[PDB]
């Protein structure tokens, strides 16, 4: 399930079956790994522009720098852009048993 | 044939589709017209004005209008906002007012020219309490949609201080689909007795949700305070093995009731329904039934007040109607069999506190009666178990015994065989020898089942709940 | 004619004036809190009086700061319910048991 994107200035990152709804009962961990002095650009294109729908503690998306957990988002919002200086971005996507929805898309790039 | 007119007010589609209340009212006037047993010497016409929803001034002007032509009384619009306008109009100009939809009772409104055939919320809520008390639930949960549901259940809300309970309160959000995350937390909440105060349309819009998140299993039991519990799209869900429970003053026992129901059903899908919404097409709704009854009680009074006159009054000639005194009193004092059962007015709160209620529940087939309720005694709800069916006194081994067992090396084994054999013959061992011997001694019949979790069993501290053999026992 | 009007104290009676001013464009101001119906589209009305919604949030904060583990709410007439619904929804979020008389 993990989509490793090492040593690419650009590529794409999105939920499983991304145009479709995400499969349930996933637990997939993702990495953005960069060289020293190589800065990472992380970008969320929303597939669904609204203030987040299900704001709660299941089906969260964690974001990890280095691990002080920066944040967890859920429902149907985009986090704004976050600028990487730890250069090792760790992305965890979790899925529940019974809440299945539009999923998400991302864009990573090295700067 | 004394001509009379009844003011008609309908917050409606403002478009082509015609509303159910207008329909039942005209159905009512026709019913008067055909059977002269009521009013042999009298026939009443009517003026039916139509307005916008939640829009006072427009209603008030229309109120002055249906004053202009003169009636005996108005029939209230089915929403409280302009309903207050209607009422502060009626008692202001003395014409009796009849309301169908529940309004927010304003504690000190000294109006006196109004009644409401609607089952007053207090009595309903008291029955709710009696019901839940009988079912011995503790972690009940209410979900409403807007404000006034809480009021409908205030008597419920105040229960805990007298009755050992708990209940959180949860809200269906602004739009209907928004209730899915609510079901999410309730799943997290694990609240297995959730009463609902909600419009049956929303009940439908949420049952798809509940089955969709699979919440409907046999443990969960919901009770729906609404009164159009009849027209639910019941059929698929009754095999989810859920209990529902609800009320219906809407009698169906009278065959006259039925006959009128099919006459309606002919005139009803006559109006284009919404089968895509998941409602059973062809069944008249509780409100429309109420407002059918209301004309009839008006009549059953008025036939004894031929001194009825219709003063063509104006809103600015502030002197009230000439004959609102005794006529309104008559309605207060009258009694009748409408389409809901015994009809009466409290004559104290100037409303209704008395009626007859059949509690109904989702059986294996659908809506089937599970009792009766009335103000005086309260709940006489009975039970489908009576007459001791298929029961023998001092019967020996009338039912067989469900014997559990564990698989162990020298204790219980499989009779080593090649062809596929089953039943209580796969299992063979020392414990089986003991079981057979003691069953021959005590003369019983037994079936064999392995424990599924497959262990002796021990107390799991995190839930204080047994496991395996002990738990299945 | 007026430049505008100040509202009467009640809720119910105030409804009518609110509507009337909307029927002619008059700006209507009010003084006491009432329950707004979520299905009125009107525009020309404002309330000085602080809403009881935010008040409930503040009360809830105060409750938690004191760290109460039991409480009773008491009102006068059922309208106080609407007035407090937000707090009344305490238990879902935090560990609060509240009762009402
Ligand atoms: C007109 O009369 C009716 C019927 O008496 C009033 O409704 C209320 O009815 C209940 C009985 O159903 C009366 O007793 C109450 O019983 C419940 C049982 O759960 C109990 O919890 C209450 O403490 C109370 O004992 C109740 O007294 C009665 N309310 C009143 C004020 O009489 C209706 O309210 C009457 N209207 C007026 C203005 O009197
Ligand atoms: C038919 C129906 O309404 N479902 C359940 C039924 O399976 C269960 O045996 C009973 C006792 O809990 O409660 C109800
Ligand atoms: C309960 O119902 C039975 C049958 O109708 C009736 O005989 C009995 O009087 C009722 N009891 C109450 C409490 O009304």
């Amino acid at each position: 399930c993990g989509i490793w994107v090492r040593t690419s200035n650009g590529g794409h990152f999105a939920s499983p079956n991304y145009p479709d709804s995400y499969p349930p009962n996933k637990e997939c961990i993702y990495i953005l790994e960069a060289a020293p002095r190589q800065r990472i650009e992380l970008t969320f294109d929303e597939r669904y522009y609204i203030e987040p729908s299900f704001e709660c503690r299941f089906d969260h998306l964690e974001v990890r720098d280095g691990s002080p957990l920066i944040d967890r988002y859920c429902g149907m919002k985009s986090p704004a852009l976050i600028r990487s200086t730890g250069r090792f971005m760790w992305i965890k996507f979790s899925s529940d048993e019974e809440l299945e929805g539009l999923g998400f898309r991302a864009k990573y790039s090295f700067i | 044939t004394h001509v009379l007119r009844f003011g008609g007010i309908f917050e409606y589609v403002e478009s082509g589709p015609m509303g159910a209340e207008e329909l039942a009212f005209r159905f009512a006037v026709n019913t008067i017209n055909r059977n002269r047993t009521l009013l042999p010497n009298t026939t009443l016409t009517y003026d039916t004005q139509k307005i916008n929803l939640y829009d006072s001034f427009e209603a008030s002007k229309k109120a002055c209008d249906q004053l202009s032509l003169g009636v005996a009384a108005i029939l209230g619009p089915s929403h409280s906002s302009s309903a207050n306008a209607v009422q502060s109009i009626c008692n202001a100009l003395g014409v009796p007012h009849i309301q169908t939809r529940w309004k927010h009772q304003v504690s000190d409104n000294k109006d006196s020219f109004y009644v409401s055939l609607y089952p007053d919320f207090s009595s309903l809520s008291r029955a709710i309490l009696d019901l839940v008390q009988f079912f011995k639930w503790k972690t009940v949960t209410v979900v409403y949609d807007d404000s006034t549901g809480l009021i409908r259940l205030q008597e419920l809300i105040k229960a805990p201080s007298r009755y050992n309970l708990r209940l959180k309160i949860r809200q269906l959000p602004a739009d209907t689909k928004d209730a899915k995350p609510l079901l999410k937390e309730m799943k997290r909440g694990k609240e297995f007795h959730v009463i609902f105060d909600c419009s049956h349309e929303m009940a439908a819009g949420i049952l798809k949700q509940a089955l969709a998140m699979g919440m409907m299993t046999e443990y969960y039991h919901y009770i729906f305070t609404t009164l159009d519990l009849f027209a639910l799209d019941v059929e698929p869900y009754r095999y989810s093995g859920v209990n529902m429970t609800g009320f219906r003053i809407l009698n169906t026992e009278n065959t006259q009731v039925s006959s009128i129901i099919e006459k309606w059903s002919m005139e009803r899908l006559q109006a284009p329904p919404k089968p895509d919404s998941g409602l059973l097409d062809g069944f008249m709704t509780t409100d429309a039934a109420l407002m059918y009854d209301a004309v009839h009680v008006v009549s059953v009074a008025v036939q004894q007040f031929p001194q009825m006159t219709v003063s063509s009054l104006q809103c600015n000639r502030h002197k009230p109607w000439r004959f609102g005194t005794r006529f309104m009193s008559l309605i207060k004092e009258a009694h009748w069999e409408g389409l809901t059962g015994r009809i009466t007015f409290n004559k104290t709160n100037g409303l209704r506190t008395d009626f007859d209620l059949d509690v109904i529940s989702l059986k294996e087939e659908g809506l089937e009666k599970i009792g009766t309720w009335d103000p005086a005694s309260g709940l006489n709800m009975t039970e489908s178990q009576k007459g001791k069916p298929a029961n023998i006194t001092d019967s020996l081994s009338n039912r067989s015994l469900i014997v559990t067992t564990i698989l162990e090396e020298p204790y219980v084994l499989f009779k080593k065989s090649d062809k596929p054999l089953y039943g209580n013959d796969r299992f063979e061992g020392y414990c089986i020898d003991l079981l057979r011997e003691l069953s021959t001694i005590l003369g019983f019949t037994y079936e064999i089942r392995l424990v599924e979790d497959g262990k002796y069993g021990a107390q799991d501290d995190v839930n204080g709940q047994w496991n395996g053999m002990v738990r299945e026992l």
